[PDB]
């Protein structure tokens, strides 16, 4: 349920501008935790406040395929989201 | 006016209490934001009322309103069993609040 | 032992109550600081004592100690009034609160 | 009462460092609000609040060579009247 529709609004070889649907009203969580890393094999993470539905991922290596995930504060919302994207 | 603030303060005592349970682990944005604002407003208005009113009187009426409005919200917005004990307990509560105001 | 930390949780409810009276509307540093920490300690120990004890009985003894304790320290520290009527209406008020929270 | 001894610790053409005596621990307040503006100038005075656990504050973005009047306030004047100074950057 929350969150959903993780996309890549814009992307350079070293940066991805992701977004998602925070739901509405009763589903808006306090914060999201965005993680990124190579789809192969340490992950890096950051957190955005729950009111904002976009996030920017920087410092990526061009040409490498990245898996981006957006987690809700708890599992009591509706499973995480995960997408793959090559810079 | 100091009593008017206490009434409003006790009103916000129950709203952040019910918004705390409508929030999960302090995770739902809209409920969590109603708990913090409600708390800050409740404690602020209480500090103002205590500037001119006795602390033992201001605390009791403050908790009393929050406890009273909690039952009024449970009976109405939650389908709560209305007990003859709860009625007389509520009566004792409003009796004490109105009584303290009259002895100001 | 879960009861004793509920008593202490109610004692600190009196702590931040008297400190809130000394803060003069969250203006004087240290009384305004004893107040903030006093209610976080109270809320924490309460959530710990309520994790074992009945949520209804735990709250009735939680605010009961705090309410009565606020009335006692007020009439002592701040020389708050001690009228025959006021203590009667406080008893009616405090028992009304202790009643509604117990029957929940 | 409070605050007490408002002085300029450090100064720069564009910035002033100010400090004051907050008083005793039962005299401390939860915030001071500080006011600074060109003395006599037709410009209204700027203002910001400082945590009451601080006896200092830095005022930035000042016109060099212009005389300013700085004032430190307690939350309420029930404690002590506000203290002011005049410093030329
Ligand atoms: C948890 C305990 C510690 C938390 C304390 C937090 C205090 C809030 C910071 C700012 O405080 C407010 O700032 C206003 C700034 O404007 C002040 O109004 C002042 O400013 C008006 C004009 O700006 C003046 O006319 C008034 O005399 C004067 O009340 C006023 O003092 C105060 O409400
Ligand atoms: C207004 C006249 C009646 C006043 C008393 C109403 C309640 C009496 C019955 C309470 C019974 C509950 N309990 C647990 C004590 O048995
Ligand atoms: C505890 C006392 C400290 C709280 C300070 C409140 C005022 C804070 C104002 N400001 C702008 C510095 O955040
Ligand atoms: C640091 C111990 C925890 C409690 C805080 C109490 C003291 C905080 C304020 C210190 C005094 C502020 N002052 C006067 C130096 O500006």
């Amino acid at each position: 349920s929350v969150p959903t529709k993780l996309e890549v609004v814009a992307a350079t070889p070293t940066s991805l501008l992701i977004s998602w649907d925070a739901g509405h009203w009763w589903e808006w969580v306090t914060y999201y935790r965005i993680t990124y890393g190579e789809t192969g094999g340490p992950v890096q993470e950051f957190t955005v406040p729950g009111y904002s539905s976009t996030a920017t991922i920087s410092g990526l290596k061009p040409g490498v395929d990245y898996t981006i995930t957006v987690y809700a504060p708890t599992s009591d919302y509706g499973s995480p989201i995960s997408i793959n994207y090559r810079t | 006016m100091a009593w008017l603030i206490l009434i409003i303060a006790g009103i916000f005592e129950v709203v952040w209490a019910i918004a705390l349970k409508y929030s999960n682990g302090f995770t739902r944005l809209i409920p969590s934001m109603i708990t913090l604002i409600g708390m800050l407003i409740s404690f602020y208005l209480l500090s103002q009322a205590t500037k001119t009113l006795p602390i033992g009187t201001a605390y009791a009426i403050w908790t009393g309103i929050g406890a009273l409005g909690a039952v009024i919200c449970g009976i109405i917005f939650f389908k709560e069993p209305l007990t003859a004990l709860r009625i007389v307990f509520m009566i004792l509560l409003l009796t004490g609040i109105i009584g303290l105001k009259a002895t100001s």
